[PDB]
RNA sequence: GAGAGUUUGAUCCUGGCUCAGGACGAACGCUGGCGGCGUGCCUAAUACAUGCAAGUCGAACGAACGGAUGUUAGUGGCGGACGGGUGAGUAACACGUGGGCAACCUGCCUGUAAGUUGGGGAUAACUCCGGGAAACCGGGGCUAAUACCGAAUGAUAAAGUGUGGCGCAUGCCACGCUUUUGAAAGAUGGUUUCGGCUAUCGCUUACAGAUGGGCCCGCGGUGCAUUAGCUAGUUGGUAGGGUAAUGGCCUACCAAGGCAACGAUGCAUAGCCGACCUGAGAGGGUGAUCGGCCACACUGGGACUGAGACACGGCCCAGACUCCUACGGGAGGCAGCAGUAGGGAAUCUUCCGCAAUGGACGAAAGUCUGACGGAGCAACGCCGCGUGUAUGAAGAAGGUUUUCGGAUCGUAAAGUACUGUUGUUAGAGAAGAACAAGGAUAAGAGUAACUGCUUGUCCCUUGACGGUAUCUAACCAGAAAGCCACGGCUAACUACGUGCCAGCAGCCGCGGUAAUACGUAGGUGGCAAGCGUUGUCCGGAUUUAUUGGGCGUAAAGCGCGCGCAGGCGGUCUUUUAAGUCUGAUGUGAAAGCCCCCGGCUUAACCGGGGAGGGUCAUUGGAAACUGGAA
């Protein structure tokens, strides 16, 4: 994708799974490199604030430019600020994809809206930083339907979430109301992250 | 202060000094009359070569130039990096920085962007010293 | 003369136009005296937009259209208005 | 009809032929520091006989250029 | 409204220096895939090689060409004063905002009311002559007009006036009488009877309007007092002339004023604003691109023409600079678009088209337009997308390291499955386009009626970009990752080599044989088609403190007084409304910031609507406080 990287190295050095469920993680949890199974430090306020902001984006796989202007745009919305952006950082594409399950990762579903093999409201968007809202259904563009890839990838399903709904008959889903920091995983500090930018 | 005071003169800021002033000097020979203009770098020509004892606590020795610019305001530049190109009547190009160590010196040598050939041998940081990739 | 026209804006392959009052003489995107409307050829039914009651005050103080403007006023029913305003 | 502006003030010096000086002397704000600065300006008024007097209170009203400095006129005297 | 490091043996304060953010018309170094939107001589207002940027009308006119249409070199009309460029000058009514003109203009546009009557004289073109290479110049002769000059009738133009209604002194508006002036033109087209009539495009007079300009004015916005006096048509007045118009605008005569410490005069600097960047805000800096206004077109001055100029691509003259010559004599001004040289750290193609929008001309077809649409180049910026996706181990080969057991690069690879945003190949192929003109007709006003005019509806029509976007299929993981740092400040550590050497460094500071601070390798962190350095601006910096600082010892109380000016001023009553406060009206352009909607596959971007913003002005109210008065 954006990243064309490996992916354990990252969940490892920020102490927390992302890009899967304890896959990276509980075999060597310890960070990557000549170090980190040999010895540890403390980590500044600095560092701790970064990691939080880290453990947002590499979640995402999202370049850090787009990252702040999805920050400063959330700034906008009324309620507070870090919770807004969470739900907003949700409320892109990739997400819905990833949620709904026709490929096993971010990343995947990203290679997927980027090749086009998804169709919004109907209509073709072939781009992974769209926003949809409350209404929009996705679908599989009525030909990348059969293919192995998703259909061996839908085979997989951890739990669908209560903002969403899909019909693997269709291959047809949408969202159905935004979520508000609970529906959402929670392995994270909302507050950190408005401390980094602030300073 | 009074406000009366402060009405009879307002108040007044410090004048700032610039770290590169011949930079920030143009020139042109028809009035011959310098000019005030920003500039970040500068073309000139190199009348001496040679090495400097720096300040204490330090006693390497570093290579320095003596540069007429393009201005006509005579330079001391710091020649970074291991080994170089340079010698006298020889054109470079010049950037700011200023070498603690070192008493005169307030300006670098941009390092391969003209006569000043690139570092040898340099693997890291090339993009400072001008080595390309290899 | 003073004259009834288009102002270009938007941007570059995807024009928009405001309905304008102006003299011959100054730019196209210049000064005007007042603009009135707005025009849009992209559309299928091209979308107009006109006050029409200081666009008949321009015209009876003499402000002529272009071509196009012409055609947008009476594909709006202004310019037969305008004549039934000149018939008394 | 449109109407003209009209001002206040003191005579200052008579000297001229057929005119006066006229201050007028105003408090106003000082842009930054917010005090209040008396603020003065003396106009050139018309004085049709040189009825006016130094020492005397005015009032004047704007008109036509009358000369390289006139702009003004004489229209009351309010208090002498 | 965030702070951190740095003085000390350590501490507290003071105080400076630097740093963490944001922004650039940027340059440079290393690297480099694409799309969309934008931006791009800031320096030498230095000089110009070349090409194109202002033409048009044959329905104004005469001649020539022509087998009746069409063409032209000329005379004439309009436009050339727009559009386009730059920011030199300019510290001022130049600009912004708000008013005033009873003291002023205004072609082309609209409408209203009248009128285009009769004649004259030439002049180009042309032909000859002479000059000159030739253009091109003169001299003679011929000639047409919507070119010119007369007249009669017509001024809401003057002069003499009288009445009505009024204002803000100068005065205004309306009406009527007398006297004196001031005009013109035709062309096309139809019809009629042949005289006539008559539509449209033009012409003349007056009135209104709209639009565009002009003059005046209040206030506002830059540093210096190591610049305090300046002015002599300078200030006012009476007469006179002048401008589209008021006015020392100018002239003559009289008086000697006028401005100025509320900073005049002078020096240097600068186009001004909307607005842009930053900032909690006050404020700080800027005045690229976009819009408005101003100024200037090699330098200086001057006028003519014209509604409009003292004219970018006009004239004359002086000056500088340059070019061609047949060496007699001619011509010229890129700060128009490209481009060239030079300068510089540095900034584009000597491109296509008038399809569109808009302007000039024309009755229109049409022509002209380096305006403008577009395309090209530059990673210069903003946004977007990639450079594969999944699965895959106690974990290959290799590298680094080893506490020689291992640890790490690392699910990375390999292997297997999958995809085609992009790339390529072949196919399709929109918007943008409205029209105008012409051909039909239906209704009007006006016509003796036709022509014509205005309006309604149909038909027809023309795309540079461009076979570009967009879309369909097929094929391929295949061809698409680099930059900086890792002692703290601040994210991220080991090995070797060096040995106060080589070298690093924004501040503190590292390196003298065991360097996480130098060089390299591995690994890591931060970013990512960009990263970093340099230069500049704000903040942090309460480090110029109005908000928001201080002077015993840290920097800082004149050594002390007498006192002009200014600043500030005890208690009460009345009066006002200079300041203050307040209701109404008007405006503060669009674009931009802000909010709400919509559209481009989202974004950037674009559109619509609203809001905000003034020590803004007029008008109307209150008297508590400051100020004025008794
Ligand atoms: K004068
Ligand atoms: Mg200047
Ligand atoms: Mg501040
Ligand atoms: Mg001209
Ligand atoms: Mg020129
Ligand atoms: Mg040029
Ligand atoms: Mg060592
Ligand atoms: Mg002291
Ligand atoms: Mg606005």
């Amino acid at each position: 994708a954006r990243y064309t990287g490996p992916s354990w190295k990252v969940s490892r050095r920020l102490g927390i799974s992302l890009s899967g469920t304890g896959k990276e993680l509980e075999r060597r949890p310890y960070a990557p490199g000549q170090h980190g199974p040999t010895q540890r430090k403390k980590i500044s306020e600095y560092g701790l604030q970064q990691a939080e902001k880290q453990k947002l984006r590499h979640m995402y796989g999202l370049t850090e430019r787009q990252f702040k202007n999805t920050f400063n745009k959330a700034g906008k919305l009324r309620g507070k600020h870090g919770e807004n952006f969470m739900i907003l950082l949700e409320q892109r594409l990739d997400n819905i994809v990833y949620r709904l399950g026709l490929a096993r990762t971010r990343r995947a579903a990203r290679q997927l809206v980027n090749h086009g093999h998804i169709t919004v409201d109907g209509k073709r968007v072939d781009i992974p930083s769209y926003q949809v809202s409350v209404g929009q259904v996705i679908s599989v563009r009525e030909k990348s339907a059969k293919n192995s890839a998703i259909a061996e990838s839908l085979e997989v399903s951890s739990f669908v979430p209560e903002y969403v709904t899909f019909d693997a008959e269709k291959l047809t889903g949408s969202l159905n109301r935004l979520p508000e920091r609970s529906e959402l995983a929670a392995e994270i500090n909302e507050a950190f992250i408005v401390e980094f930018y602030s300073r | 202060p009074t406000i009366n005071q402060l009405v009879r003169k307002p108040r007044q800021s410090k004048i700032k000094k610039s770290t590169s002033p011949a930079l920030n000097k143009g020139l042109n020979s028809f009035k011959r009359e310098l000019t005030d203009v920003n500039s970040p770098q500068k073309r000139g020509v190199c009348t001496r070569v040679g090495t400097m004892t720096p300040k204490k606590p330090n006693s390497a020795l570093r290579k320095y130039a003596r540069v007429r610019l393009s201005n006509g305001i005579e330079v001391t530049a710091y020649i970074p990096g291991i080994g170089h190109n340079l010698q006298e009547h020889s054109v470079v190009l010049i950037r700011g920085g200023r070498v603690k160590d070192l008493p005169g010196v307030r300006y670098h040598i941009v390092r391969g962007a003209l006569d000043t050939a690139g570092v040898e041998n340099r693997g890291q940081s090339r993009s400072k010293y001008g080595t390309k990739k290899p | 003369a003073v004259k009834i026209r288009l102002k270009r804006i938007g941007s570059k392959k995807k024009p928009f136009y405001r309905i304008v009052v102006a003299d011959s003489r100054f730019p196209r995107d210049g000064r005007s005296i007042e603009t009135i409307g707005t025009y849009n050829p992209l559309l299928d039914p091209v979308e107009v937009k006109i006050d029409e009651e200081a666009t008949l005050k321009w015209m009876h103080n003499g402000a002529k259209p272009s071509d196009t403007v012409r055609n947008l006023l009476s594909r709006e029913g202004i310019m037969e208005k305008f004549h039934n305003q000149k018939l008394g | 009809r449109n109407q003209r502006k009209v001002y206040t003030g003191r005579v200052v010096s008579d000297k001229m032929d057929k005119t006066i000086t006229v201050v007028v002397e105003t408090y106003k704000k000082h842009g930054l520091y917010g005090k209040r600065v008396k603020y003065s300006k003396k106009f050139k008024a018309h004085d049709e006989n040189n009825i006016a007097k130094t020492g005397d209170v005015v009032r004047i009203s704007e008109t036509r250029p009358l000369s390289a400095t006139k702009h003004f006129r004489l229209l009351e005297v309010v208090e002498e």
